[PDB]
RNA sequence: CAAUGGUAGGAGAGCGUUCUAAGGGCGUUGAAGCAUGAUCGUAAGGACAUGUGGAGCGCUUAGAAGUGAGAAUGCCGGUGU
RNA sequence: AACUUGGGAGUCAGAACAUGGGUGAUAAGGUCCGUGUUCGAAAGGGAAACAGCCCAGACCACCAGCUAAGGCCCCAAAAUA
RNA sequence: CCGAUAGUGAACCAGUACCGUGAGGGAAAGGUGAAAAGCACCCCGGAAGGGGAGUGAAAUAGAACCUGAAACCGUGUGCUUACAAGUAGUCAGAGCCCGUUAAUGGGUGAUGGCGUGCCUUUUGUAGAAUGAACCGGCGAGUUACGAUUUGAUGCAAGGUUAA
């Protein structure tokens, strides 16, 4: 129940029974999503994958794909006349693990 | 219980009120009554006839025991100031503040 | 001789820390229950 | 036909004064000067979101170095034994293993000092 | 802002060395000992938290400087008085309150902020072979190197 | 046309610049006039040739 | 696939404020204003719920301007130190 | 990306640094020309702090990787190699 | 076209208070309710003021009487604070107190990192160079005529009228 998995450009710990926020994928909500490329497997018997474990897969099912919290990005230089306010929102997909299959 | 009492537009800054009211807050009414009349301030006659006004609102009105009554709440609210003039050395004015108050006094037998 | 800076509310509430009075000595009488200045004469039916 | 000030002035400035809920003293209270203050809260975070990955970054640098001395090894050293084995789970991933389970940690550090 | 461990109070578990000054070098001893007061060992250091364990100076009075520094290396300081600069050589410091001079070097080598002088307070530096600290259970910590 | 949905030709009508009104519009302190010299005044300018 | 730091300046697209036309609506079972909130849009900004309030006010397309203020030893009010 | 014609301009107080020179005393954070940078109008990393020096040009987000100048006893990331 | 800082200086007993030897200068100040039905009577107080009772849809609609913002002044409280060097925030973050426009929530805040206001004027300002005590109002490229250039529309060797 220790997998690494490279989701993104950034890598996770998952663990069975837990949520996790990745960036926004490419399914639909209720569905399964697996995942290939897993870098770590702990537990009692360790895998490390030299990039990668070769054989491995970590299966979720999603939820909720929204839109993260709001978020203003002002900016001004002192004595000129100058500054630029914008709104920025990130999405994000809300998933959670079922099995890790080794 | 609570009962009230107010004195609108006393002539004495709300500055100078505000330390009698520090006394008797808290206190019960058979000791601010003693401590108001007992005590060398301006506004210690008015207060304290704004003190026996609420405990007279609290047997008449409203059926309630003196011996047992507390003050609950007592502040002064700043009410509107007059605008005046003391005249100057070389031919200039300047501003005086004849500043007023409004005084609450709120008595409770502190039951429920 | 004159002021910089004026004075914050926080300022001037600490300086106020000790802007106060405190009640008088104001014992009971014996003759009458009641409440008179201490090593003074009361002033309801005047006894000492 | 005239149009005079009203409502837009103090709806506009009333949302100034909102963003300095919680500041110290007049700060919180009066537009002109609560107004300056969200100025520098919005350039200061933009720095901070910056300078939050520089952060986070050295300082699981400091538990990898830390956990890597107990089995008598250099965070250079083991961080180039890493590379040249294969593996490339990153600096976030290594220390939170260093932390949980040591027993696949120190299993690790025998596979990249093999690797030299 | 992800799974990163952090810890806090009712997580930490501090501990106790003994470390001997016979036979080390004033700031070479100082330097390791900072960082033992500092929770940089431990795989769970935090910044804003004070990890860390207690460290015993025990001997501090066979310290040893190299070069010319015992008549040379002089510290001073100043009384906040005119012309009040008082200074004492780093020879005479150690014939002189030599506990002094070790636990002002140590202190040099930590932040100057509410936790890094909270920190040094873990430090304790006896001249002579003893300390009264012998209930907390003491181990024993070799400089590397 | 309907009285109420009306519509100009496309290309006809523009809005006019309003200059002095703050900085995002680009003509905002200064109002498109520079620093400072004759020419930034009121009715600053010699007049042509 | 490639571009997007910016003062003086040039160019483009917009948001909001009063009044008019035409169309269609909402209001004593509570309009506008005011206050509070953990809401929405890339921005200027737009809603919704409650409290107070007591008679008017939005929306769509077009038109017209006394159309947007933090600075001027600015002007007037009224409140500090 | 260059040229032509037409609409709108702003600018005419400049500054360090490196090099080729005049002036001054092979003085000046001096002054005046040639050439190149970059401040002006440029945020980020290094020179303790430090417009003009070294590195490098910020569309927004991320608790991902590897490099620059400068660094690796600890204040303070990284060799007490 | 204005809608009480506007529109006449003056919506009100305005060329009036007030100022000046005089010629002359020259303000501020609108709103109870449909209807006075404008609070009989009791209670504290010398009165003012108030608490009830009553009139009324409503009395914080009680004569400064429609609504009632901010600066400012108070009273009560949830979290915090007497070893600490602060352009007052921001990013990280325990502990405690709450429960929403229900969404990877709200309040506080031990401790850690990084951080010298804004405007104007300048080669260059944290500047010990300028301006602003705070809040509110209201305060600066207009439109008449003529010229020129661009868009858009009618007609075209023709196009168009002024009084
Ligand atoms: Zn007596």
């Amino acid at each position: 129940m220790f997998a690494i998995i490279e989701t993104g450009g950034k890598q996770i710990k998952v663990e069975e029974g837990q949520e996790i926020f990745v960036e926004k994928l490419d399914v639909n909500e209720g569905d399964t999503f697996t995942f290939d490329k897993v870098l770590f497997v702990g537990g009692d018997s360790v895998k490390v994958g030299a990039p990668t474990v070769e054989g491995a897969t970590v299966t979720a099912t999603v939820n909720k794909q929204g839109r993260g919290k709001k978020i203003t990005v002002f900016t001004y230089k002192r004595r000129k006349n100058s500054k630029r306010k914008k709104g920025h929102r990130q999405p994000y997909t809300k998933l959670t693990i079922d099995k890790i299959n080794a | 219980m609570e009962a009230k009492a107010v004195a609108r537009t006393i002539r004495i800054a709300p500055r100078k009120v505000r330390l009698v009211l520090d006394l008797i807050r808290g206190k019960n009414a058979a000791e601010a009554i003693a401590i108001l009349k007992l005590t060398n301030k301006a506004s210690s006659p008015v207060i304290e006839k704004v003190l026996m006004s609420a405990l007279a609102n609290a047997e008449h009105n409203y059926d309630m025991n003196t011996d047992e009554l507390v003050v609950k709440e007592a502040y002064a609210n700043e009410g509107p100031t007059l605008k005046r003039f003391r005249p100057r050395a070389q031919g200039r004015a300047s501003a005086i503040n004849k500043r007023t108050s409004h005084i609450t006094i709120v008595v409770s037998d502190g039951k429920e | 001789a004159v002021p910089k800076r004026r004075t914050s509310k926080t300022r001037k509430n600490k300086r106020r820390t000790h802007f106060k009075i405190s009640v008088p000595g104001m014992t009971e009488c014996p003759n009458c229950g009641e409440y008179k200045l201490s090593h003074r004469v009361c002033k309801n039916c005047g006894s000492y | 036909p005239r149009v005079k000030g009203g409502t837009v002035t103090r709806a506009r400035r009333k949302k100034t004064i909102k963003l300095a809920k919680g500041y110290f003293g007049s700060k919180h209270t009066l537009y002109k000067v609560a107004k300056q203050q969200v100025m520098k809260s919005g350039q200061y975070a933009f720095r901070d979101r910056r300078q939050r990955k520089r952060d986070f970054r050295k300082l699981w640098i400091t538990r990898i170095n830390a956990a890597a001395r107990q089995h008598e090894m250099s965070y250079s050293r083991l961080m180039n034994g890493l590379k040249k084995a294969g593996i490339d789970i990153n600096r976030k991933m290594l220390s939170e293993i260093a932390i949980s389970d040591e027993k696949a940690f120190a299993q690790l550090v025998t596979k990249a000092k093999d690797a030299l | 802002m992800r799974q990163t461990f952090m810890a806090n109070e009712s997580n930490i578990e501090r501990k106790w060395y003994v470390i001997d000054a016979e036979g080390q070098t004033l700031g070479r001893l100082s330097s390791e000992v900072a960082s033992i007061l500092r929770g940089k060992n431990k795989v769970t250091y935090t910044p804003h938290v004070d990890t860390g364990d207690y460290v015993i100076v025990i001997n501090a009075s066979k310290i040893e400087f190299t070069g010319n520094k015992e008549t040379d290396k002089v510290y001073y300081r100043h009384s906040n008085h005119p012309g009040g600069i008082k200074s004492i050589t780093a020879g005479e410091l150690r014939r002189t309150n030599p506990e002094r001079l070790i636990e002002n070097s140590i202190k040099g080598m930590l932040p100057s902020t509410r936790l890094g002088e909270k920190q040094g307070k873990k430090l304790f530096v006896y001249g002579g072979a003893e300390h009264p600290h012998a209930a907390q259970q003491p181990e024993n910590y070799e400089l590397r190197g | 046309m309907k009285l109420h949905e009306l519509k100009p030709a496309e290309g006809s009508r523009k809005e006019r610049n309003r200059v002095g009104r703050g900085v995002a519009t680009g003509n905002g302190k200064t109002s498109g006039r520079g620093h400072k010299g004759q020419k930034a005044r009121s009715g600053g300018g010699v007049r042509p040739g």
